[PDB]
């Protein structure tokens, strides 16, 4: 709870000892990295491999493991490049720009439903519905099934986090069965009758039908969790700094640089991980083969050797080489989509709700993500 | 019959977690070497013990324990 309110003081005490810190947290021993240059170096180095978030040969949660281990996020060469390239078509600059009409339309539709209420909960009323409708439309999930998708995403995201439990993993296995079965059926439908969606793109091409399913699940999860946190974290940031909120309101063209600073200051993803595939010397320490490396992206974004006054929120920072989307080969596939969703949501919100105000914010019990439980606001 | 002792409660947790038969869960047996606990099993074992005996086991103390008897010793001393 004390860590959730302000994790950056905890990151600072680690950084003061060493930017690569040998320790153990929540029963997980390894190297915890808070330094920017150390984080960037590790992510860029292919000798630090991604790995399965549960033990490779574990069959305690057989279905959960099988779904997890097929995802590009946890695959190395050469399987990673194959999987990523096949999914990349839906997330190119040009394709992402073509989503703008639907995003803008969805944003206005959601703001319409609360416009006369003088109150809203940013997450459940705005942030989540937008991100959910968008990703489901891209993948090709009909509106009738999008509530099931929300359930699977929320359950499966927990299964990779430090805070996971036996009951979370047991639940995750059930949701893995449901999600895999569902997408298998949807793929069979699209195989007979292709539509204008990502699933049909995957069938054009190679890629097994299970791999296509697990790809859909990965993208559904990322679309439902992180993007929602980006929007909600940003709104809170701006409202806590009225000086720059007013600045942004006066010129919406600053939304680009503003969203980048929100990404740096309250990073939706606080952690990713690697395993050392061999002995590696970095920053004066030796990481032995098989040892685990935990990269604290939020902490690296507060490195004073890169960002002069790191704990100051400043939307005018240029450039802003934050590590919120990671770095290297696994760098976020959907970063352009996330940025667009956030830019349109925040600008339109500030435009339509000119007197926006905050209504003791609690964060979800996740250590690898920075996610608000809710964000009530008042306006007009 | 009798109420479950510290030893019996510990051994039951180990047996249920590792799917291993009792009396194969002997004292002096190693979790990793003998009972075949992997890098999740050992985490889930500590969680299950923490809940069973309503206690917090520091990461430092968990690292010291590698055998069944040692786990029983820790719970008796705390
Ligand atoms: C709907 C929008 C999003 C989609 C579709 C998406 C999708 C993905 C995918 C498929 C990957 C794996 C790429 C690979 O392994 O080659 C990935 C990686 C990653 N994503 Fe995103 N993502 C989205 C939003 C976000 C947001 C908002 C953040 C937080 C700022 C984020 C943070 C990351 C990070 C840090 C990685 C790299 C993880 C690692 O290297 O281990 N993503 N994303
Ligand atoms: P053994 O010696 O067999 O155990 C090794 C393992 C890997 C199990 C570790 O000891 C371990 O259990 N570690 C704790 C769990 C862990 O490392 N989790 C990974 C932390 S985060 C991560 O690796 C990347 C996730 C962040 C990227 C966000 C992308 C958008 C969200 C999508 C989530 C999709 C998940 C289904
Ligand atoms: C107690 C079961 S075993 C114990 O598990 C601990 C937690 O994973 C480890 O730190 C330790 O090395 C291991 O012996
Ligand atoms: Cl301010």
């Amino acid at each position: 709870s004390e860590f959730l309110k302000n994790p950056y003081s905890f990151y600072d005490t680690l950084r003061a000892v060493h930017p690569i810190y040998k320790g153990s947290f929540l029963k997980y021993p390894g190297w915890y990295v808070t330094g920017y240059e150390e984080t960037a170096a590790i992510l860029k180095d292919a000798r630090f491999k991604v790995r399965t978030p549960l033990p490779e040969s574990s069959t305690k949660y057989q279905d959960l493991s099988h779904v997890q281990n097929q995802m590009m996020l946890f695959q190395n060469q050469p399987d990673h490049r194959r999987l990523r390239t096949l999914a990349s078509g839906a997330f190119t600059p040009r394709t992402t720009e073509s989503y703008q009409p639907y995003i803008i339309e969805t944003v206005h539709h959601l703001l319409d439903q609360v416009q006369g209420k003088k109150k809203m909960e940013v997450i459940s009323d705005f942030a989540f519905p937008l991100a959910s409708f968008v990703i489901a439309n891209i993948i090709g999930v009909p509106e009738e099934d999008r509530e099931q998708l929300k359930e699977w995403a929320a359950s499966l995201i927990q299964t990779i986090d430090f805070t996971r439990s036996r009951k979370a993993l047991t639940e995750g296995n059930i949701m893995a069965v449901q999600a895999m079965a569902y997408f298998k059926e949807l793929i069979q439908k699209r195989k007979r009758h292709p539509q204008q969606d990502m699933i049909s793109m995957l069938l054009k091409g190679k890629l097994t039908e299970e791999e296509a399913a697990s790809t859909c699940i990965l993208l559904a999860i990322a679309g439902h969790e992180t993007t929602v946190n980006l929007i909600s974290n940003s709104v809170l940031c701006l409202l806590q700094h009225p000086e720059q909120l007013l600045k942004l309101r006066e010129n919406p063209d600053l939304i680009g640089t503003a969203v980048e600073e929100c990404l740096r200051y309250e990073s939706p993803t606080q952690m990713t991980a690697r395993v050392a595939s061999e002995d590696i010397d970095i920053c004066g320490v030796t990481i032995r083969q098989g040892e685990q490396v935990y990269l604290l992206l939020g902490a690296a974004n507060r490195d004073p050797s890169i960002f002069t006054n790191p704990d100051v929120f400043d939307i005018t920072r240029s450039p802003n080489p934050h590590l919120s989307f990671g770095h290297g080969h696994h760098v976020c596939l959907g970063s352009s989509l996330a940025r667009l969703e956030a830019q349109i949501a925040i600008n339109t919100l500030l435009q339509r709700m000119p007197s926006l105000n905050l209504a003791e914010w609690r964060y979800r019990p996740l250590f690898g993500f920075r996610a608000l439980e809710e964000l009530p606001v008042t306006f007009e | 019959s009798h109420m479950s002792t510290i030893e019996e409660r510990v051994k039951k947790i180990i047996g249920e977690q590792l799917g291993v038969k009792q009396e194969e869960v002997t004292n002096n047996a190693s979790f990793v070497e003998d009972l075949g606990a992997d890098s999740l099993d050992t985490v889930e074992l500590v969680m299950a013990l923490e809940e069973e005996f309503d206690t917090e086991i520091p990461d430092e103390e968990a690292e010291k324990i590698t055998t069944v008897q040692a786990a029983i010793d820790y719970i008796n001393g705390h």
